[PDB]
This record gives C-alpha cells, structure tokens and sequence, in this order.
C-alpha cells in the first residue's frame, strides 16, 4: 500500500522557543507509557492467558508404544504391544489459594500471608485430556479404546505479584495498603518458600539469524531457528567448516544431538540430489564468472569428495530412500540391532515415515514444518552456507558477539515457559506414562474399562507429582532462567533490579574482557554508567536505559500477508537462483524467514516505514532494516527487542533538490541571476513547545505522539539505519546544513538509568564516578519500603528522616529520594578527614 | 580538518612500512594534542596564593597537570590502547549520533569540553568507554596479579640464604652471594663517585 | 568443477600424459578441452576490492546514514555528494544519487 | 522441437511390470498414502504449481538413479570391482566383452538434464510429467533392442531390475502397514509427533582455562571484599 | 567488626576453627599472610597462630 | 593492543615468567646499531637502513595468483586457459627481449601466473626486476616470464612461473604425493620467497638514542645524537649477518633468541633487563631481579 496521509509543511514549524527542559516532558512522556517495569507484568500475563495453554495443548502431544510383558493368561499371548497416546484439551491457572482450618474451601491467599508463614503465592492448573490406548495383536488386528477425562488440578504454577492472576490486582491502592501491601511498589516478583525473587532479564542471542563465529574448525556458522512463537520448540543448524576441507551440517534438537552430516546429504535426503543443483543453492548460478564463484565451487567441490566415517555407506548414495533409510536407523534410539527389521517391509516403511515427520519438524522449521516446503528450506539452507563462506573469504566479518542488532531481551514470561517445559514432561507426562504401563502389566487390556483409565491418569497424578511441578517451578525460580532474590536496600534498587539486563553463563581472556564494556550499540537502551565497579560483576550486570522498553511478540500473520499481497514483492516460488543474481534482486525477511525479493530494497523499506507511521496497516512497534550492504530488508515483530521512542526529523530535501535543478537550469540559459532559483535546506522536528505543556497537562500521551507521526519507536537493528541528532540544539545548529541531515533528535537524558540520573550534573562529574554513583546510590538507607511493618525482613535499615534534594534530577519524579541535605564544609580541620574521612558532628 | 582536506584530495602518502589508514591515524592523533601554551589561560584565572586546586597539585598534595586542564580548559582526545575511538557501530561509524565514514574529530573521541563546562552526550557515551576500561582493568590487577603472584612464591620461595650470604636450593646454589654484594635492601644509601 | 553429463555429479580430476581426465563414481570419463585447466586460485585483500562494495557503493547515496559533502554534482548539478572511505589505503569515492561517481565508476 | 505428453508411454510401461499405471503417475508422491490407495489412484495430489514443488525433485531424483545405474552397466569394464547391482548379471560374461556394452548399448541421457532444467522454472506441471514420461521411454529403449543377441538378454533383466527398485523405493515411503512393533530391539517405539523422550537439555537455548577476572590464587576473605574496591 | 576468643567451635574434620562471624569461628590467616609473616622471618608467631591457636598437635611416629 | 606489538593486560610479563619461545612472543622488539659510528650520525642513511631490513615477502605483492596445467612451447602451440589466453601477447614480447633466457627442454606441465599489486609495488618501492632476480635466485627449478614494467593503469604486470620438470624429480620416491600435490607445494615455496628484508622482523623504525663515550681528554660525554633502528620481530642471526648492523651489540627483547644464539649467562642477563622493562620505574631493587 502506499502512505496517503500529509503533514503540514516543516518549514512552518515553530519550535525557537524550545529548552531543553522542554524536552524532558518528552522523557516523561516515555516514561508514562511503558510504566518502569510494565514488561515485566505484560509478559508473565501474556505466558499465563495464551502461553501455558499453546505449550500444553500444543507442543505435549504423547503417543508411545510399549511391549505388553504379560503371560499367557488367555489371548495375552497374541498381543504384543500396547500404545498410550493422549494429549490435553484445556487449560488454566486460577489465583493462589489457601486452604483454612482442615477440608476448608479453599478461601484465598494474600501476598502478606504467603511472606510471613513461608507459604508459596502458587495458583492452582487445571488440565483437562482425552486418552487413547491401541492394542496390537500378532496376527494384525488391533484393538482401540478412547476416554475421556474431567479437568482436575495437576499442580500450582508460581503468580507474579501485581500480575492479572495476582488478587492485588483486583484491590484499590487503599486496600492495597490495609493488606500489608506497599501501595506504591508495582510489583514484578515471585513469593516463593517467604522470600521473594526477582526473575531477571536474559540477553539471548537473536533467533532465526546466522551467526558466524572464527574457532579442527577453521570457520563455524550457528542458526537457531523457531517456527514462529515465544513459546515454540527451536531446533539450531551448526555448519562447520573443518581444516579436511570437509563441511558438515550438525542438527541439535528434541530428537538429534551431536551428530554432523554432510552438507550434501542433507539435500539429498530432500531429493535434490543432482551435484549441479546442490551447488547452485550455495553460488545461485553455475555460469557466474566471479571471483565469489570461482573461490565457493573450489571449496565445494573439494568437500563433496571428502570421506565421512560415520557416513561412508551413504555417502556416493543417489537414492534418497537409502539415504533416509540409513539415518533413520542413526538416530532412532529404539533400534538396538540392524538388518532384523529390514526382513519386515512394514517395519522399513515405518521408519522411513518416522524419519520424514522428524526431518520436516526439526531441519529449518521457520520455514515451514509440512512436506511442501522441503525445497524451500534448501534454498535457505544454500543461502546459510554462501553468508558463511563469505567470511572465509575474509569478504566480510564475523558476528559481533556484543552489538544488540542481534540480541534479545527474555523477561520472566518467556524463561518460566523454557523452565516449565522441561519441568511438565518430568513430573507430568513421566508419571503418567509410568502410570499406564503398570495398570497394563496387572491387567489385560480387553478387560479394561472406561473407569479404569481415567482411574490411572489421576492415581499416578499423585501429590508426588503436584508437589514435583510446584517445587521444580520454585526451585528453579530460586536457583537461578537467571534469577535473584529481591534485596530491598531502598525503593531505587527495587526498581534498578527489575530493569536489570543479565548475560547467560567465558574464560576467553579477550571475549571476558570485551563482554564487559559499554558497546557502540548501548546509547538509549543499556545504560552507559550503570555497572559493578568492583570485582568479577564489572559490566556483567546492564540496566535498562530510562526510556527503553523491551517488546512483544506482533502480528507476523499480518505483516507477511500484506508482504505477499504487495506487488513490488516476487513470492519465493516465482524466482529463481538464477533470477537473483542475474536481475539484482533483494531477499525480503520477516522474522527471519525468507518470503520474497524485490527490484529495490531501499524504496520498499522506505515506503513501509511510512506505512508504520499511520500505524493504520503497519504496527508502530515493527522494525524495519535494510542492509546496504547486501541490499536485504529485514521485518522483526519478535519479541525480545529494545525500543525507545525517537523523535522524527523531517526537512525539504525535495524542494531543494529541485531548487538545484531549477538554479543549475537558468545557469544554463545565460542568466545572470541563477542563484536566486534556490531556497535554503530546513531540517527540524514536529514537537511544540505547546506540546510539552499538554504532556504535562496530561491531555497528550506518547500513544498519540506516535499517532501523530512526530516520534516513534527504534530498536538497535533498525537504529543502523537512523542518523541521530545528540539534542534539540544540535538539531537547531544544523537546521540548514544540507550535508547533516538526521532522521532523529535524541533527549540526552535519554541513554542514562534510573539509578544514573540520581546524580546531580552528572556530565561535570568525571564519567567513572557516575557508575559508582549506581551503585551507592542503590544501597543507600532511606525508607526501604512503605510496608516495613508487616514484614519480618533480615538486614534491612529503615532510616527516618529523608529529603528531597535542593538541586534534585528527574530521576526523583519516579523514586523517593534516599539522604539528607547536610551542609558539608570542605576544609581542612585538623586533620581527621584525610584519606577519604570525613568529620560529623556530633549533634 | 588540514588533515581532511588532504586525505579528500589523495595528499596523504605513507612512508614505508605504514598504511594509509595507520598514518592518517598517526597524524590526526599527534593533531589533537594540547599544546604546553593551554595554561596561560588555566593560570590567568587562577591566583597560586590563595587557589586550593592549584595548590594541592603543584605542591604534590593530590593531583596532576592533566586534572587541571580536564577540570578546567578541556578534555580532549580519548584514547583507548592508543589508537581514538574505533567504529564498532555498524561498518564506519562510532555512534547513532555520527554518520558512515565521519572525518570530524569528534566522531572518534575527541572531547572538546571540560567538566566544568559539561559534557555532551556523544562526549558522556566516549568517556564513559575510557571510564569503563579503569574499572575493568582494576578488577583484572586483582586476580591476574594473583595468579602471577602464586606462581612467583612458589618458584622462589626456597631460596633462602645461608650461612655463606649464598642463596641456596637446600644444598644447591642459585647465588654465590646475595645479590652480587650480600646486603639488605632496607639499609641501601644512593650515593654520588 | 565439472559435472558429469549422465548423472549431474561432481567428478573428479586425475591427470595422465600431461592431460586432465574427469572419471565419475558411474565410470562415465570426459575429459578438458581448455576451461578446465584452473588447478587452483586465490585473491588478495578481498576485504577491500571493488567487487565487495558494488553493493554498498550504488546504494551509498541512498542510505541516510552516510557523510555528505558540500561539493557540486558535475553531472546533475546538486550542491552536495556523499563521501565514502572504503580499504586501509582510505580511498575517498564521492557518489550521488543521479548515477555520478568519483573514480569514474 | 515442440514437445508433448504422450501417456501410451506410460500404459505400455506399466503393463510389463504387471502394475497399476497410477503407481507409475505417482513416482514422488507416494508419501502419506497407503500403497492400497496409490494403485487405485485414489487421493492423487494435484498437479504442481510451484517450481518449488518436492514432487519435482523427487521424480528428477528416480531419473538419475536409473541413468547413475545404467551407465555402470554400460561401463562395467572400467570399475576395478563392479557394483553388487551390475556384477549380479555381467559374472557369467568373458572380460573381452565385458569391456564391450559401451559400443553396443544405446546412450539414453541424450538431453534429460538441460530440458527438466527449462521445464521445471517455466511451468512446474509439465516438468513433472517430462521426467515421468522420460523414465518410461528410457525404459522401453533398453527392453525393444533386439540386437546383438548376446546383449538383449543382459539388459532386459537389468532394465526389469532398476525401474522394479525405483518404484520399490517410491513405496518404502508410504503409509505403512500393520507388523510388530518390537523387532526393533528395545522395548518403546516412539513416533514421530511423540515429545514424551524428547531431549530436555533441548527446551533450553539450543548450544552453549583460568578466569582472568576469578580470585583463585588470592587468598582475602570474602566478607573483607571491599579493599579491592576502586576508590 | 569482630573479635572471638581462645577458644570456641571447631571443625570435626580439621579441628580448626570455625569460618567467620556467623558460625561463631575464627579469622584466617590465610596463603599470602603465611608468606608475609615467612618473609619477616617471624616463625615463633607461625607457631603461636598457626599451632597454637588453630590445630596445632602431637604425632607419634616410630 | 595490536598484534605484533601486543604489550596489553599481562602479556609481556608472562612471556618472560613461563619463558615462552621465541615463536609465542607477541611483542618481540630488537635494537640494532649501525656497524659505522659516521653513519649513525645522519638519519637518511639510518633510514634506508632501516628500510632495507623489512620483511616483504613474494605474497605481499600479489593480488591473485592461479595455478595452471600448462606447458609452454615457443614454436608448438599448446593449449591455454581461455581466460588467460591474452596472455600470449606479451610472451612473445619476452621471448624476443630475453634471446638468453629461452624456455628450457624440461619444463613440465604446471604453470603458475601472478598478477602483481602495483599500489603494494609503489608503496614499498620494490621494481620488477628486483621481484625476478630475487625469485630466479633462489627457486632453479623454475622458468619465469613476466610482461613489461607498465607506468598506465589499468594494464596489470603479470608473473608466470612454469615449472620444470626437476623440481618433481627432487623426491618422489616418496610416492604418497600426486604431482598436484607437489605443484601446490611449490606454489606455497615461491610465494613464501624473501624479497628485501630478513626474515622474522615486521616493522624497522629508527630511534634516536643516547649513549656514553670517553673523549680523547678522558671526558666521559653523553651523545644524544645516535641513530639506530629499533625492529618489530626478533632474528638475532639475521641481523648479525647483516653489513649495515654492528653484530656485535646486538639487543633483543627475546629471553629464547638470546639464550639460543648467546648462552644461559647472556640469557640472565636477559631476563633482567625485560623484567625491569615491564617493573617500570618506580620498580624494585636490582636484588630482586637478580
Ligand atoms: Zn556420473
Ligand atoms: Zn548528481
């Protein structure tokens, strides 16, 4: 679609009257938008109404077979095996809850009752499920029985306080406060066993991207790929480039682990298995001339014709069905003896079938999981292999380790799902396989009847297993998903510690140093001062910059229809490799997966980002990058990424490239007056000086500044291709500089945390003593917390007597100032100060 | 900019042994050098009689000549390992504030403000990345200092001296006196022949 | 490589009385006539050459993000060109969006 | 040269095996469906669309193993030790004329690569039916020779052998039927959509001498920590 | 702050004092105090903290 | 921080502490003293010194090399890569200009063909024929031809090497090596090849330095004004073999180099000095260097 809207010329705009503590209205525009932990709450509700239930309903679907081990004891002799295969049709968390006295009903449970007796503010799941057992007999028939089973409560899932299953959700802040609630804290954390835990945020790498790292392995290139979803399995492609010559292709997933195949193998199994085609998924064309080719055909010829131990059998194969035959008995785990069940032709179609389902679901799966896209995964496969050879090349670098263009930020929602996944098959689904085995064994499975199999599924449910869910959950919540325990030292560390930005856990004397500086692509979402300044935890531990924001899965649905509905996008099935190269086209991506291409990358980006800006057909919160440097437009709508709203520059660059041609015309005709033809350059921003005072009068919100199109929303991958003006005097310095034309004007105070704005002129003060600031300033005595009452707390300091500073910051607009206004004299006074002392009066 | 002006018309030749690329940056590092003459305005404002800074520098008390000057007149060229400010935002460029292949000198770390003055957020952001490599080398002194320490003390450790002022390994020599003159360190006296 | 007209595979290169012969896993043997005596290459600084920035360099005026320079245009006459510093012998290129391109490019 | 379908090719084809011709109109697409039904005909997927098809890859890929196959015959000679395929048939034969069959036999590869190569990007329908019908002629070429008489014995059985196997292959990929399930060896059978032994070290993040910022060899108390502050 | 005693609660396996303020223990003289007090030559205050007050004992050998 | 003069962090320390080898040095340095006290005084000849001692080796000039199966005929013509067929312009061009140097009898059926970087071959001032003399030199067993010393861009000076059949009949009783396998070996030798420099120093600067000397009066003054040539990389053998360098007070930062060429005493010395040199200058007594 094209943008249709208009804005009133720049050159009207009247923004002379603009200071910079105009600007800070902005910051507070921010600010009371995405609150100063709002994600946090957004994404545990977000797991608890639609993640739990899609991880449950969707991604624990069990359907095993057994071997019936029982004695003759009449027709047990002709069945040999028995097959347990159920999944679960609804699901749902309710609000922690008490039981009172003995056989009560189950009142509820207030936060207060859950810190002071040590109990755990878990709310109860209830699952629902239907079960099928089949039974096969030797001679070939086969026996089926279906039940269905009355939703029952497996467990209690740990509730965020403050979050939609919290009852401090639907109380008053004057009933807050009369529960033993701190009315102002807005929540975020885990009551687990009395203490309460903060389950902090996780930089990941980026999903569905190659990152290509240097090392045996001369080269290496990582891909995890996720079919679509915060809450989807995802399965990772390690291609390895060794010193043989040898390329190998190692899938880790569910079902493989460890085992690297052959690049060519992989297309093989897939039916590509012509040379010319393998390698033209990798050069897009055989009669290419360049010295790209030449360099790539040379390499992959050379592996091609390199011996594989493992593979040796298959690997000169060209029949696809021995192929998939010969890996299918790799890496099943139930086949413990070869050639025993190639006599059975069924048996070999089984594992043919099985081998096929696991291949489409785990090779690549954000391309598709059917069979109709198994072409299209080895075009991205050829395409992974060409971005890795380019940096064998030394064409181009390998992966940035620290830039946040391809990182993400995993908040409690998206950890407690990866955690309850391995914890939910462990004490749910084990149990209840277990369960079904030991009631086929004592019994035959004619005999059974509807009563007996919906007796097992909640017999081997026992309290073993709901406490096994509830406890691994906690423990997993406290022995840190990297978690800690929530410290409250003041109301500032409680806030800094819920915007804390945690690395996973190397030893690389030059990769531990690197991970611990401030990197080029912080400014505006990690803080630049806020770090340890002693010990091992120097730069280890971020902190979210003041106006950063972390962001929610989007609409791909959408945005790939209308991608695919666009006419200057050419769908994936109607180009060639050929045509790529050959016409010059641009591969499009949303989320990582490859849809299209298009004549020209830079208009197509252009014209959405004006799309974004209605916000009508393109959401405000989806990134749009275009890499110049290999003419590719990238659509991100993940969740994970760092935002901050940014406020738009616009300028007249179309009048006065027209004004150049009209001057440079009459120059041509002989006129003498040919300068007066041009105008000069503008370049400003939208934002009044009267709209910094309906901010503060509350009647103008950032929703409706991104309606407006004066700011919105980047993040650090799209921030590549913004040119940012330092402050709205920087802006006004160059409002017609012709050869200075930003896209954005930043606030300052913007690329500073919370805990670095308490300092006071903090750029007059020598940069390092602002990071040790963030750290005094969070372990300062003040009021700890406004509930300290009715609280039972160990180490904590309730100082009386607080102040706001004379010279206070915008910082104290958010958190209560910790200290007091001493008159302090700066004198030399016999001495007793020296060395870092000071003297205090007595009085 | 003189720089500039000749590396945009091709002026600039490296001798031997460098690279384009390595003298520009050898020239435009020596170019962004304060000179000597950058206190005469520092010690007009200031009276040596009664100013407590200067005192406590140019007596020795606490302090140094680049404090004053970062203080007062300006900060200048940050220089990490060296060498200015490198690009590791996207392919030529140093930040979101700076364009592709930005030839001003500010683009790489040069701080023209002092503290007094304040700092500007591009200026914040570069000393903040000289900032942060005092704290990580501070916490880096602790630990490798310790496993070189260790390592030291357990190599030397049984030298000791014996009744012949040698130093021995229980019976095997490693000096035939200590320290060519069989002296203690603590009752040394520098003297003038 | 060549690719063997029978079954489209990858065949491999022995050399016999000074002649180049490609035999296929199929036995199917073909041998070179003049293309097919490149044992081996390699190219230097292929961080730096004109191939690796064609890309990057039709899309310079383009990209917002880029130095710009007051200097005329010679072919459409705009008083602005977009600077760019590409290799480790800082080669200085001056583009614009109308097609004009310092080095003659 | 305008070409066109010809489905007497694949009539004719079919009535020498003694199979139904939908087995044959069905290389490729025999995956999800019990063989019952593919001999019928019944759930026949449409023709292809997209030049992205699997269907086209796969019937490519049963040309290439006829043609890989043939040529081993067809050199024989040259093989130090033939392969179990061909040597099953030419052991009988002398080496004199094992090295011959490359003289005598036809070269059916004539131009199947370059043409499925034009088909498949212009119009995926009929690159479908081109390979299909190429592996039916191809087969009839090395089954209607008739001289010399030593040879038409040899690869009559041979061209028998390959295109049974080809389809042999298509149908090991179809829906099974009913066997035991442990001759396997182990006790459990999983399938394909099981996640009940799924890995668990999977659900995490796919993948991952001296700590230079550890106090290993420095011996201070851990509650004193605060004199290696920066100050 | 801290300040023990001569005497309190002792490891069962090494004998020596406890760890810290917490378990009601002793202070380390730890690895590097060892090479100081070496380096003074103060081998009589080895025995005094090292025997004397954390597990210094008798063996018997043949 | 940078690689060759990697002094970051604790890195020259533990060189010197694990006495790591020569080969694991990040930041080996070397002092060499012109043999003449005259010409010491005056930097232009302390400078083309210090320029002439600097490793340039055959792969630093060139921009892309490829290995041909070709053999070269003068009058029977034999077959050419298509892509490199122009090339027969310019060798008869050399045929003509070289009557002494006709290709031989034994030239075997591999070829290699070079294209020079011209910027690299200004850069560092080497000229052609000091590239050919150096490479004939050293490699027999090889024929090479080259076109003219071009001043326009644009026109690339191309370096083709035929081997002759000799350098496959050096070993080849060790069978387990294809005649592939030897010409890409070759292919490595030659483009290894040393031209203008010695081996194992990068980077040849000149300092100035100051040093004592006793004066015919018996005055002992101290002369500021000295020249020497402080290297990047470390080769003490291959600096006394040098002319231009006294090899007498030769100073190498390398602990290995030392002792190897000088024995253990020099080598305690050694390590005195490159100990004091990291201690800095509110360093220790020499007693605990010593
Ligand atoms: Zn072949
Ligand atoms: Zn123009």
């Amino acid at each position: 679609l094209r943008p249709q809207i208009t804005y009133g010329p720049i050159e009207t705009v009247d923004n002379e009257e603009l200071t910079e503590a105009d600007m800070l209205s902005f910051i507070s525009a921010a600010v009371n938008s995405t609150g100063l932990i709002g994600y946090n709450i957004k994404s545990f509700d977000d797991l608890m109404d639609n993640g739990i239930p899609q991880i449950v309903k969707q991604m624990f679907n069990v359907d095993i077979t057994y071997k019936d081990q029982r004695d003759h004891t009449e027709i047990d002799k002709l069945r040999e095996s028995v097959q347990i295969q159920f999944n679960f049709t609804d699901v749902n968390i309710e609000r922690p809850q008490h039981r009172n006295y003995s056989q009560g009903n189950k009142i509820n449970l207030l936060p207060n009752k859950a810190r002071l007796c040590g109990l755990s503010y878990s709310g109860p799941v209830n699952l629902a499920a239907e079960v099928i057992l089949t039974a096969h007999y030797s001679n070939g028939r086969q026996e089926v029985k279906r039940a269905s089973i009355p939703p029952f409560q497996v467990s209690t899932f740990p509730i965020m306080r403050g979050s939609n299953r919290c009852h401090t959700h639907h109380l008053s802040k004057t009933a807050k406060k009369e529960i033993g609630e701190d009315p102002n804290e807005p929540g975020g954390y885990f009551i687990a066993r009395g203490g309460e835990w903060v389950v902090d945020l996780l930089e990941n790498i980026r999903f569905n991207t190659l990152h290509i790292h240097y090392h045996n392995e001369i080269i290496r290139g990582e891909f995890i790929s996720q079919p679509g979803g915060a809450f989807e399995n995802s399965s990772q492609i390690i291609i390895r480039y060794m010193t043989t010559g040898a390329i190998t292709i190692e899938i880790n997933s569910t079902k493989f682990s460890k085992l690297r195949i052959p690049w060519y193998l992989i297309f093989r199994m897939f039916g590509m298995t012509g040379d010319d085609s393998i390698i033209e998924q990798v050069v897009f064309d055989l009669e290419s001339n360049s010295l790209v080719n030449t360099f790539m055909i040379e390499i992959l010829e050379k592996s091609i014709h390199v011996l594989d131990p493992i593979f040796q059998p298959v690997q000169h194969e060209l029949n696809r069905e021995k192929i998939i035959q010969f890996l299918s008995e790799k890496v099943s785990k139930f086949v413990s003896n070869p050639s025993a069940y190639k006599s059975d032709e069924n048996a070999v179609q089984y594992l043919n079938e099985r081998q096929l389902t696991i291949l489409d679901k785990i090779l690549l799966p954000h391309m598709g999981q059917t069979a109709d896209t198994r072409v299209r995964k080895l075009r991205f496969l050829g395409l992974l292999i060409h971005k890795i050879l380019l940096v064998i090349m030394n064409v181009f670098p390998p992966t940035d380790r620290d830039s946040y263009r391809t990182k993400r930020v995993h908040g409690s929602g998206v950890s407690l799902a990866k955690a309850f996944k391995a914890i939910f098959n462990t004490s749910v689904i084990a149990p209840i396989i277990n369960g079904f085995k030991e009631l086929l064994k004592q019994t035959a499975f004619e005999e059974l009847t509807q009563r007996n199999i919906i007796e097992a599924f909640s017999a081997a449910l026992s309290k073993n297993t709901a406490s096994d869910l509830n406890r691994s959950m906690e423990q997993s919540i406290i022995s840190g998903v990297s978690t800690q325990s929530l410290e409250r030292k003041n109301l500032l560390n409680t806030i800094s510690a819920l915007r804390t930005v945690n690395t996973h856990n190397s030893k690389q004397t030059e990769r531990a140093d690197m991970m611990r500086r401030v990197h080029a692509s912080y400014p505006g979402y990690i803080c630049v001062a806020q770090s340890a300044d002693t010990g091992e935890k120097v730069g280890m531990s971020k902190q979210l910059a003041i106006t950063a924001n972390v962001c929610t899965a989007g609409e791909v649905l959408s945005l790939k229809q209308r991608l695919l509905s666009d006419p200057a996008i050419q769908q994936l099935a109607d180009v060639s490799n050929k045509d790529i190269v050959r016409k010059g086209l641009a591969r499009v991506f949303i989320n990582g997966e490859w849809i299209g291409c298009c004549t020209n990358a830079f208009e197509l980006a252009q014209r959405y980002r004006m799309l974004r800006r209605e916000g009508k057909v393109v959401h405000p919160h989806t990134t749009i990058y275009w890499d110049s440097m290999v003419d590719e437009v990238e659509f991100w709508l993940d969740v994970g990424r760092l935002t901050r709203p940014l406020l738009i520059v616009d300028n007249n660059i179309e009048k006065y490239n027209q004004a150049c041609y009209k001057a440079a015309e009459a120059r041509k005709k002989g006129d003498k007056d040919w300068e007066k033809h041009k105008i000069p350059f503008i370049q400003n921003t939208r934002f009044t000086p009267q709209m910094a005072k309906d901010i503060l009068a509350g009647t103008l919100t950032l929703e409706d500044l991104v309606a407006q199109g004066i700011c919105e929303f980047i993040t650090p991958e799209e921030a590549e291709n913004c040119l940012v003006a330092f402050s709205i005097i920087e802006l006004r310095k160059h409002k017609h500089d012709v050869t200075r034309r930003f896209t954005h004007v930043d606030v300052p105070q913007a690329i500073l945390g919370l805990a670095a704005l308490v300092s006071p002129y903090a750029n007059c003060t020598q940069p390092a003593r602002v990071t040790y600031e963030t750290n005094q300033g969070r372990q300062t005595g003040g009021w700890y917390c406004f509930s300290w009452p009715y609280r039972v707390d160990m180490n904590r300091f309730f100082q009386f007597y607080n102040e706001m500073p004379l010279v206070k910051t915008i910082a104290h607009n958010y958190v209560i100032p910790n200290g007091l206004n001493t008159i302090v004299a700066y004198m030399i006074y016999g001495g007793y100060n020296q060395e870092d002392s000071v003297i205090v009066s007595q009085s | 900019e003189e720089i500039n002006n000749r590396l945009l018309h091709g002026d600039i030749m490296p001798p031997i042994g460098l690279t384009t690329h390595d003298f520009y940056e050898k020239l435009q590092l020596n170019a962004l050098k304060f000179p000597d003459r950058i206190l005469k305005p520092i010690m007009n404002s200031i009276n040596p009689e009664t100013n407590g800074l200067f005192q406590m520098v140019a007596t020795g008390a606490k302090g140094s000549n680049p404090n004053m000057i970062h203080i007062m007149a300006g900060i200048g060229q940050i220089e990490i390992n060296t060498q200015r400010i490198q690009p590791q935002f996207s392919f030529g460029r140093t930040l979101v504030y700076y364009p592709r292949f930005a030839l001003e000198a500010q683009a790489y770390g040069f701080i023209c403000n002092s503290y007094i003055a304040g700092l500007t957020s591009p200026e914040f952001i570069f000393g903040e990345m000289n900032g942060r490599f005092d704290l990580i080398n501070k916490a880096l002194s602790t630990s490798s200092t310790g496993y070189a320490n260790r390592k030291a003390i357990f190599g030397l450790q049984s030298c000791i001296v014996d009744y012949y002022r040698r130093v021995s390994i229980d019976t095997r020599l490693v000096q035939q006196l200590y320290g060519e003159d069989g002296l203690d360190a603590r009752q040394l006296e520098t003297v003038r022949f | 490589m060549k690719i063997c007209k029978a079954c489209s595979s990858c065949m491999v290169r022995t050399y016999v009385d000074g002649n180049i012969i490609f035999r296929c896993s199929c036995g199917e043997s073909v041998q070179g006539d003049s293309q097919n005596l490149l044992v081996s290459s390699k190219v230097y600084h292929t961080g730096e050459m004109e191939d690796k920035y064609k890309i990057f360099i039709k899309n310079a005026p383009f990209d917002p993000t880029n130095c710009q320079i007051k200097k005329d245009c010679p072919n459409c006459h705009l008083d602005y060109l977009t600077q760019i510093c590409i290799g480790s012998q800082k080669i200085i290129i001056l583009v614009c969006r109308c097609g004009y391109m310092s080095n003659r490019g | 040269e305008p070409w066109t379908f010809d489905y007497g090719k694949i009539i004719k084809t079919a009535k020498i095996l003694d199979i139904s011709p939908a087995v044959i109109e069905a290389i490729g697409a025999m995956e999800g469906r019990s063989y019952a039904d593919i001999r019928e005909g019944q759930g026949a997927p449409p023709p292809p669309t997209s030049m992205d098809d699997p269907r086209l890859m796969a019937v490519d890929s049963a040309v290439r193993i006829f043609l890989y196959n043939y040529n081993c015959l067809r050199h024989v000679s040259t093989f130090n030790k033939p392969p179990i395929h061909v040597e099953r048939l030419v052991k009988h034969l002398s080496y004199e004329e094992k090295e011959d069959l490359e003289k005598v036999l036809p070269n059916v590869v004539n131009e199947y690569h370059t043409t499925f190569k034009h088909l498949r990007v212009t119009d995926p329908a009929s690159a479908l039916l081109y390979s299909i019908e190429f592996l039916c002629i191809s087969f009839l070429t090395l089954y209607e020779i008739k001289e010399p008489s030593w040879v038409v014995n040899i690869v009559r059985e041979f061209a028998l052998t390959e295109l049974n196997t080809i389809i042999q292959s298509e149908k090991l990929l179809s829906k099974p039927g009913a066997f035991n399930f442990m001759i396997f060896g182990e006790d459990f059978v999983c399938s394909g959509e099981d996640s009940s032994m799924d890995d668990i070290s999977a659900y995490s993040s796919p993948g991952l001498l001296d700590d230079p910022f550890s106090i290993e060899d420095v011996d201070i108390s851990l509650d004193v920590l605060d004199n290696l502050a920066p100050q | 702050r801290y300040a023990v005693a001569s005497y309190g609660p002792t490891d069962a396996l090494t004998g020596q004092p406890l760890d810290g303020k917490r378990s009601h223990g002793g202070l380390r003289l730890g690895e590097m105090e060892h090479w100081v007090l070496t380096a003074q030559g103060a081998m009589q205050t080895i025995i005094e903290k090292s025997h004397d007050d954390s597990d210094g004992c008798i063996s018997y050998i043949c | 921080v940078a690689g060759g003069t990697n002094k970051s962090g604790i890195v020259r320390p533990q060189e010197i502490f694990s006495a790591k080898p020569v080969e694991a040095e990040q930041s080996s340095e070397m002092l060499l003293r012109l043999k003449n006290p005259e010409v010491e005084t005056n930097k232009t000849y302390a400078q083309e010194i210090a320029n002439s001692i600097e490793l340039i080796t055959f792969e630093r000039l060139i921009l892309q090399w490829h290995l041909l199966y070709e053999t070269y005929s003068s009058t029977k013509k034999n077959v050419m890569y298509p892509d490199f067929a122009s090339d027969v312009e310019w060798m008869t061009d050399f045929l003509e200009n070289h009557p002494l140097l006709q290709p031989p009898e034994d030239i075997a059926n591999w070829c290699i063909r070079l294209e020079l970087n011209k910027t690299t071959m200004i850069l560092k001032s080497i000229s052609l024929e000091s590239i050919i003399n150096s490479l004939r030199a050293k490699h027999p067993n090889t024929y090479i031809m080259h076109s003219v010393e071009n001043t326009a861009s644009g026109i690339p000076i191309i370096i083709r090497i035929y081997l002759r059949e000799s350098a496959f009949r050096r070993s080849t009783n060790t069978r387990m090596a294809t005649d592939e396998k030897i010409a890409v070996n070759v292919v490595d030798k030659l483009l290894n090849s040393t031209i203008r420099g010695i081996p194992g120093i990068k980077n040849a600067n000149v300092v100035k330095l100051m040093r004592h000397r006793v004066d015919a009066q018996g005055k002992l003054v101290r002369l500021d004004n000295i020249y020497a040539i402080k290297t990047n990389g470390t080769n003490i053998f291959g600096a006394m073999l040098d002319d231009n360098i006294d090899p007498y007070t030769i100073v190498s930062s390398s602990i290995g180099d030392t002792m190897e060429l000088y024995g253990i005493e020099a080598a305690r010395q050694k390590i005195i000095s490159e100990i004091r040199t990291v201690m800095g200058d509110k360093g220790p007594n020499h007693r605990h260097l010593l």
